């Protein structure tokens, strides 16, 4: 049926214009709209009826639909525009509209190595036949931080749960990883270790009983 | 002085089929909201006949009340090559379309509603004859009425009624008689009417009369929400029952129960309502619709 | 000023029902249709329902075709979205949104978002553990671990929130058990780790569980 296709992700430097595409049949005829959702917020309409400026949208944003493709152009890109952008068509033949997959636009950027803190189990937890190690990571830009644990220089392959990054109050990102064990698996090993990788940088912390 | 021009008889539906994006204020028209297919009719002096008979039905209302049938096809595509089957009828009309309309409708020679229509993102030109892509305001969501007219229901058979105009050879698309001599040509504002089982009857002179009555469409009813349109059919007749409580003026209370401080709605007699009849070749007849349009007329010299 | 306030979003188990409420202000309820668009956790937007300006047309998404119903009330300026036989994938942030034109139009105003979590887990309180610092300059870091709670939110303050400075609570993780587990870390100068103690206060509202736990 009627399907709208956008780029999966687009990145642009500040100040420079950025262009997002939206594809599909008869886009020339149909009316295409665009919504801007910043993370943890509701989608705000920013483009209506192809070219169309809602009240409260600066000149920096513009919409168009030509040749069979819709486009959203953003000049003088401010960092506060990092967000998701969705196009939407509602054809007369369709009794309900269609949202595009969604472009994910990031501004381009203070790189910074992550920060890792690893905590071993406690006495209260181990006294109840439970072992858990915590790995808290913070202050890394971008958010690419794959985590790998280790046990006596041997790879672990169970008990690990990891949270995807999240924006902090300092524009940076944070994540965590929890490793679940039994006391017999915590004391039988010399030590345990945690590794975070921002860009091949295998930052490692270690604990031991 | 008349505050009830938007309280419509019939459906009060002032939209055309295929343009339903303003149904919230056109389906039905009521006290609140703007409706691009209806509001132009109330611009002072633009539509003097309708404004004199504004509690009667519009063309779109008469179409949606099933008094007037839609032409086949019900819209003509102006962008096309050959054009549209409406082109002959449309071209003989001299019309002025405001900007930002996508559609315009008229009562055709068969007494049915035809329309000219542009594609998406296209607007009618100023003469209502072409479509164009202008980079400007958004388009209206409705359709522009091409003729100044009003309608009512009628069972009066007009199958023997025909246009008769002294000395005219052609008026609009109607060729009245053989004329092989030299003719004069002008655009003229011509009155016309449509009857049950008749074609469009153009007339030399407009002579109308109105018989007032106490039928339901002779009243406008409203309740307090902002004002809201109210269906008179809910009001009990004297000696009968209903689903609401109503009150009104002396005419209303002559036929309906009036409950004064308990009523849910107030109903009053509509200025100008009643049966309008028209004189056609010396005889009074009950038309389906009466109007004016501006058409080419060619007369014997 | 148009405002769309939503409620009824809560934590429910699969198979049971919920009712989302969208109150609307700043415009005429009769002149606009109301849509329901849900966004799954971190996924794309998805139109779910629409009720017309007058309620004559009510359209649903095919994933909830039959299981969901919609209604509206002019006396209350309210739209109800009834969700029977909820499934796990229905877990989303639902937004009620006004539609400008009666059909085939754009959505001009959106609501704050009602979180509907359709997990099969049980309303259970957390378990607190002290994460003690062992052998950074002259500053160490300690805290407490919160384990196996459902559902969010759990608020972990520090000594009646009197230590909020230099305290970060890291986002919980949903294991294959469906339970959340977070951590609360605090950095403190190493010259002060001896005299002052640190007791974090964990509170879980749906399970009615409050605990003040010490660290070493």
């Amino acid at each position: 049926s009627n399907v709208l296709t956008q780029p999966p992700s687009v990145s642009v430097a500040p100040g420079q214009t950025a262009r997002i595409s939206c594809g599909g049949n008869n886009l020339e005829s149909k009316y295409v709209h665009w919504y801007q959702q910043k993370p943890g917020q509701a989608p705000v309409l920013v483009v209506y009826e192809d070219s169309g400026r809602p009240s409260g949208i600066p000149e920096r944003f513009s919409g168009s639909n030509s040749g069979g493709t819709a486009t959203l152009t953003i000049s003088r890109v401010e960092a506060g525009d990092e967000a998701d952008y969705y196009c939407q068509e509602w054809d007369t033949s369709s009794d309900y509209p269609v949202f595009g997959g969604g472009t994910k636009v990031t501004v381009l950027q203070p790189k910074a190595a992550p920060s890792v803190t690893l905590f071993p189990p406690s006495s209260e937890e181990l006294q109840a036949n439970k072992a858990t190690l915590v790995c808290l990571i913070s202050d890394f830009y971008p958010g690419a931080v794959t985590v790998a644990w280790k046990a006596d220089s041997s790879p672990v392959k169970a008990g690990v749960e990891t949270t995807t990054p999240s924006k902090q109050s300092n524009n940076k990102y944070a994540a965590s990883s929890y490793l679940s064990l039994t006391p017999e698996q915590w004391k039988s090993h010399r030590s345990y270790s945690c590794q975070v990788t921002h860009e091949g940088s295998t930052v490692e912390k270690t604990v031991a009983p | 002085e008349d505050p009830h021009l938007r309280n419509r008889p019939g459906k009060g539906h002032n939209y055309i089929d295929g343009m339903t994006q303003e149904d919230a204020t056109c389906k039905p028209v009521t006290y609140a909201g703007a409706c691009s297919s209806f509001d132009v009719l109330l611009e002072k002096g633009k539509f003097p006949l309708f404004q004199s008979y504004a509690h009667h039905r519009t063309l779109l209302e008469a179409v949606h009340d099933t008094i007037i049938a839609k032409a086949d096809p019900p819209s003509c595509d102006l962008q096309s090559a050959h054009g549209n089957p409406c082109m002959k009828e449309k071209l003989v009309m001299k019309t002025h379309c405001p900007n930002d309309y996508q559609s315009a409708h008229y009562l055709n020679n068969d007494g049915k509603m035809a329309s000219v229509k542009c594609p998406p993102k296209y607007e009618l030109t100023e003469d209502c004859n072409f479509c164009r892509q202008m980079t400007g305001a958004s388009l209206k969501k409705g359709s522009y009425p091409l003729q100044d007219l009003f309608c009512q229901s009628s069972e009066d058979d007009g199958s023997k009624l025909k246009t008769k105009m002294k000395g005219v050879c052609e008026v609009g698309v109607q060729a009245l008689k053989k004329c092989d001599g030299q003719l004069s040509t002008a655009h003229e504002v011509v009155p016309f009417a449509v009857f049950k089982n008749s074609k469009k009857v153009y007339l030399d002179k407009l002579d109308l009369k109105t018989e007032e009555n106490l039928l339901p469409d002779s009243f406008v009813c409203f309740e307090h929400k902002e004002l809201k349109s109210f269906d008179i059919s809910q009001c009990p007749k004297i000696g009968g029952h209903g689903s609401k409580k109503c009150t009104g003026d002396a005419a209303f209370c002559s036929a309906y129960e009036c409950t004064a401080q308990y009523a849910n709605a107030y109903c009053s007699h509509a200025n100008g309502s009643g049966i309008v009849q028209i004189q056609v070749s010396g005889v009074w007849k009950k038309p389906l619709c009466v109007g004016y349009e501006r058409v080419v007329v060619k007369r014997e010299l | 000023q148009v405002h769309l306030v939503e409620s009824g979003g809560g934590v429910v188990q699969p198979g049971k029902s919920l009712r989302l409420s969208c109150a609307a202000s700043g415009f005429i309820f009769n002149h606009f249709g109301i849509h329901w668009v849900r966004q799954s956790p971190g996924k794309g937007l998805e139109w779910v329902a629409v009720i017309w300006y007058d309620g004559s047309k009510k359209y649903f998404a095919d994933s909830v075709k039959g299981r969901f119903s919609i209604s509206r009330d002019n006396s209350q300026n309210t739209v109800y979205l009834q969700m029977n036989s909820l499934r796990t994938e229905d877990t989303a942030v639902y937004y009620c949104a006004r539609e400008r034109w009666s059909g085939h139009s754009y959505l001009d105003y959106w609501g704050h978002g009602a979180l509907v979590t359709v997990s099969s887990a049980s309303t259970k309180g957390p378990s607190v553990f002290p994460l003690a610092p062992s052998s950074s300059g002259g500053t160490a870091a300690l805290g407490c671990l919160v384990k196996d709670y459902f559902p969010e939110p759990v608020t972990v303050s520090w000594n009646s929130g009197a230590l909020t400075s230099g305290v970060h609570t890291f986002p919980a993780v949903l294991q294959s058990s469906g339970l959340y587990s977070l951590s609360s870390v605090v950095t403190v100068p190493s010259s002060s780790l001896g005299t002052q103690t640190y007791i974090c206060n964990v509170n879980h509202k749906p399970s009615n569980t409050k605990v003040d736990k010490k660290v070493e």
